[PDB]
């Protein structure tokens, strides 16, 4: 049940971008750019590994 | 040199719910099966995907059936 | 779930790693047999 | 070269990407490369194939993400989709057809 390329799970992983946004449940589909104004979830956000 | 007094108060602090989830109250050192290693209760190795596995034996010999031209 | 081999060709870099402050064949200590 | 991996893939389908799946009894049956070759691509252009590589299968699991609602308008709503007229229909921008 892990999200792509991390630990953190998927059901941690659902809240945040439907928490300020309106993707999700309508399927799958990517973030528009006007959305993340300046690190609002993704801009932050790159998961790596060693 | 003295730290603490023999006689310390316990009951003074409260005591709630528990979080049953791996090893929440004594840093126990909990061994695992043939293939995984151990990690204690509050470690920073505990953070990262610490997992076990590689077979690799049929990589080897599949790409050996080029040898003749 | 699962494990994926990439075999000996993976190289994520080119370049040196180990003693790379090094000029074009520069030796390591060795004897000649002359 | 050996790193264990659980990466999350979706699928990309001309019809079956958009649409909803309604109450019932359903299969899925689909089929995936393991092959090196056609899977991957390199900076150089190397084959991964005659070059001691191959990929490995240990689980695979089909997910879903559901829509949390009051359960009177999500038999409703999915009632009024079980019609001859109304109904579902997707495209793709490549519609188009290919000829070599």
């Amino acid at each position: 049940y892990n999200v792509a390329q991390c630990n953190m799970t998927k059901d941690w992983f659902l809240v945040q971008m439907l928490a300020n946004y309106n993707i999700g449940y309508q399927g799958f589909y990517i973030p528009e750019s006007y959305k993340d104004r300046m690190y609002s979830f993704f801009r932050n956000f790159q998961p790596m590994s060693r | 040199s003295t730290n603490s007094f023999d006689g310390s108060i316990v009951s003074s602090y409260l005591t709630t719910r528990m979080p049953p989830w791996a090893g929440v109250r004594q840093n126990v050192m909990g061994s695992s099966i043939d293939g995984r290693p151990v990690l204690p209760a509050n470690s920073t190795t505990l953070t990262y995907e610490t997992v076990s596995g590689t077979p690799l034996e049929t990589a080897a010999s599949a790409a050996a059936s080029a040898a003749a031209a | 779930r699962g494990v994926l081999d990439r075999g000996p060709t993976f190289k994520p870099y080119s370049g040196t790693a180990y003693n790379a402050l090094a000029p074009k064949g520069a030796p390591n200590p060795c004897e000649w047999d002359e | 070269r050996y790193v264990p991996f659980h990466i999350q893939v979706p699928q990309k389908f001309f019809a079956i990407k958009n649409l909803l799946l309604l109450p019932g009894s359903y299969t899925y049956e689909w089929n995936f490369r393991k092959d090196v070759n056609m899977v991957l691509q390199s900076s150089l252009g190397n084959d991964l194939r005659v070059d001691g590589a191959s990929i490995k299968f240990d689980s695979i699991c089909l997910y879903a993400t559901f829509f949390p609602m009051a359960h009177n308008t999500a038999s409703t709503l999915e009632a009024m989709l079980r019609n001859d007229t109304n109904d579902q229909s997707f495209n793709d921008y490549l519609s188009a057809a290919n000829m070599l």
